[PDB]
DNA sequence: ATCAATATCCACCTGCAGATTCTACCAAAAGTGTATTTGGAAACTGCTCCATCAAAAGGCATGTTCAGCTGAATTCAGCTGAACATGCCTTTTGATGGAGCAGTTTCCAAATACACTTTTGGTAGAATCTGCAGGTGGATATTGAT
DNA sequence: ATCAATATCCACCTGCAGATTCTACCAAAAGTGTATTTGGAAACTGCTCCATCAAAAGGCATGTTCAGCTGAATTCAGCTGAACATGCCTTTTGATGGAGCAGTTTCCAAATACACTTTTGGTAGAATCTGCAGGTGGATATTGAT
């Protein structure tokens, strides 16, 4: 009976569309931007937390932390380029040391 | 008496601290300077998560310019991170 | 009493990884992600309707939004789910 | 005050950037990069704080601070 | 058809500051430019400022506010010493 | 009815003050807008007027020409260090650059 | 139906690009200089003339203005001055 | 005799410099650069022969044109910095890695 | 390239404290059912502005030659920076008290919105004005060979 | 240290494309007058934040030794700058047709407004579980001598 179910969606389409309208972004909001947003904010959360599971099981564990997001970002062109300007607080860098450094 | 030659320390450490996440700012330093700047811009007080909020923000800026002015370090062919390098990373940057 | 968006985000990572979970941190770093490409796609929809003088923000100008501010694969998946999810809504 | 950014901690800091070598002058140096830094968010921060009439700075202005100098920062709220 | 611009203030002040000196069209758009941008960046900060605060009305505190953050240093001071000048003078009558 | 003054004669403005109350109004930045904030907006975006046509009809006469064109602005901005940080990514049509040769490259 | 357009990144010759280093103060100019600069040239237009195009049709239009260049340029973070008609 | 007279390399290079310094007219020819625009605006899906009015040209060149000045200015800093005088493809890649590019 | 001798890294464990999950209650959003209003989509239409067209001339792009200077490759000593042992003090951690300050409520006096109705400043051409572009030709500086 | 060869600079001039003034209309401020909001003034209250204290540890400051990097100095093959002849194609200017922007009107599919009913998300303990401190013990790398 919500319209987030009605969409087949788990983000809040009312929520989204409350804080579209207390937003001061214009004068009127239509039916279907709210649902298209949230739509669009679930997918790049799946998005995310699919790598980031990934990372965390990787490394022998089952819960996500802000590196295994970290990780997860870094390592994808497409992700890194939306967060470039993005620090991810306590997740640290990406391993990487210069090969020049390495001896012989 | 063992000894390690210089250098392989120091990768030891590079690999030690990159697999990490803590800060590496000790806490009290950090505060009394951050405070010292807020008393000589303006008597305010501090959040607690506020404060960790800028430690954050300033290693990972700390952290991510070594890392450009290093890339500047080997275009000039040295091994040595110096002044030189940083200054000419923040002019690049554009600060 | 202070609105997050934990429970939503809860949800979705149940379906990508029904045993994984999340720390409290990592979980403040989520919330900030989705507020974050929510105050961007919402201030181009805006600055867009205005551009051409229209008063009101529909899916076009979300869609418009997406396509300019995500990149590549990102922004063609996202249309894609946008607009399938307004399909849905507006068939029920 | 800002002999209290020890030179261990900013060979740390620079052992996370990857850095091998570190010069002599790098410290001192990282202590001026590092003022200013701080003096633009704090700055951008209280005036925030005082805006809204209040003489306790939050973590949101901290990061509203950091934002308007285009460095999102994520997981303060 | 009709399109407003700054040209008549912007030349104005120029009168103002340069008595003998007049201004290329190209030079006009450049100065049209430079209003209409610092205007968005002023008025786009009091909304977040008025938003952040729960505040429904941008007033004269929002602008200045958004003046001391996006302004550099001097340029700050000035501007603000003639913003609350001009408000002064404006509701004295 | 009372002889009509505009809001710019008293605030003593040459810039629009009620202009700038349409812009404010008709741009969704607040439901409601105050009556100083016009007045204020105005008086700020004036006085920057001010400082660069100071600024770039100086370069026009040091340049021997009594129109201020792109290149003067330019001349004007990027020779002060604040106007410069204010506009450090913004583009000026036909402004070329500042005179920069590096001193390592001039014959020995 | 117009012309087929082909190849035309080869008409940002040397010359201009020798023109645009010496603006940018470069004394002594490598060989392998040029075919980057087209490189980097075309990427930053189609960037730019992507977004542009993308206001331009969603403005229900066929033609594209100067105001869609400053705002395609404008999202990314270059304004430009002097084409607000 | 004779001899012809010849600049030595890099007097004409420091000439150049500072005419083009001290001037504003566009550097890249202007058909070539149209023509450009044109076949990537083409190239491009939601381009179905869009027409193109002449202001929003010059805008794309002078963009164009700033963009390419500044990253040779930063690109030059970093050949300076590498103990070189002569401009080299690594310099610009490298210059534009560091802005964020 | 090997061995022998350290040193460090890291995969794996346990018991449990601390972090999450799990329950249940409830203001506050969200949803619903009606009732009205209206923004902008369509559908003309008038007319700028783009797209080609053509021709002319003359500014430049191109291809070639060849020599000077540059980048690249090497060598190597002085001195900087790394590694490390020692012992000292700054930072951590924990407790306890209390101030002062962020939230919250309730009213209004003051401030702002909005519809109508004069009133004028601002805009679009026209009608005038006028720097300065774009020509000479001489003066003065710079460069490179001798 | 000079001269010949160029380059650059600089003053002066005029016609015209571009900039500044001038008119008249009219959209849009300004003025008026009621109708809604709202922003704090006082009055609280519970709780984060600061201020002292105190003890301890573990991180840092210091001094020593020396290995290896950085800057300097050399050498040289070949790349890139300079100069130039040739001729192509860019730039100018003007025309010509028509696409398609933009101005205007009409009218619903969609949006807002409002009064009420459900439903949810947030919160705070209770009930569960999971990393993690702090141990190995083997693997893997480093160092010095042959
Ligand atoms: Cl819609
Ligand atoms: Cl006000
Ligand atoms: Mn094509
Ligand atoms: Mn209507
Ligand atoms: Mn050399
Ligand atoms: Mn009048
Ligand atoms: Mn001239
Ligand atoms: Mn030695
Ligand atoms: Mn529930
Ligand atoms: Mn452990």
């Amino acid at each position: 009976k919500t319209r987030s179910s009605r969409a087949g969606l788990q983000f809040p389409v009312g929520r989204v569309h409350r804080l579209l309208r207390k937003g001061n972004y214009s004068e009127r909001v239509g039916a279907g931007a709210p649902v298209y947003l949230a739509a669009v904010l679930e997918y790049l959360t799946a998005e995310i937390l699919e790598l980031a599971g990934n990372a965390a099981r990787d490394n022998k564990k089952t819960r996500i932390i802000p590196r295994h997001l970290q990780l997860a970002i870094r390592n994808d062109e497409e992700l890194n380029k939306l967060l470039g300007r993005v620090t991810i607080a306590q997740g640290g860098v990406l391993p990487n040391i210069q090969a020049v450094l390495l001896p012989k | 008496p063992h000894r390690y030659r210089p250098g392989t320390v120091a990768l030891r450490e590079i690999r030690r601290y990159q697999k990490s996440t803590e800060l590496l700012i000790r806490k009290l330093p950090f505060q009394r300077l951050v405070r010292e700047i807020c008393q000589d811009f303006t008597d305010f007080n501090w959040q607690a998560q506020a404060l960790l909020a800028l430690q954050e923000a300033a290693e990972a800026f700390l952290v991510h310019l070594f890392e450009d002015a290093y890339l500047l370090t080997l275009h000039a062919k040295r091994v040595t991170i110096m002044p030189k390098d940083i200054q000419l990373a923040r002019r690049i940057r554009g600060e | 009493r202070k609105e997050s968006y934990s429970i939503y985000v809860y949800k979705v990572l149940k379906q990508v990884h029904p045993d994984t979970g999340i720390s409290s941190k990592a979980m403040g770093i989520m919330n900030s992600f989705v507020n974050d490409i929510f105050e961007r796609i919402a201030g181009e929809a805006s600055r867009l309707a205005h551009y051409n003088k229209r008063s009101t923000i529909t899916s076009r100008e979300i869609q418009t939004a997406v396509r300019l501010l995500l990149p590549g694969e990102l922004a063609k998946h996202a249309v894609s789910e946008g607009t399938k999810a307004v399909t849905k809504y507006t068939s029920a | 005050n800002i002999q209290g950014i020890t030179k261990p901690a900013i060979r740390r800091l620079a052992r996370r950037g990857g850095v091998k070598r570190i010069s002599g002058l790098i410290y001192e140096e990282t202590r001026g990069v590092l003022k200013v830094f701080l003096e633009n968010v704090i700055r951008d921060a209280v005036t925030y704080t005082e805006h809204a009439k209040r003489k306790t700075v939050t973590a949101m202005d901290v990061v509203y601070a950091l934002k308007r100098q285009g460095r999102t920062l994520y997981g303060f709220g």
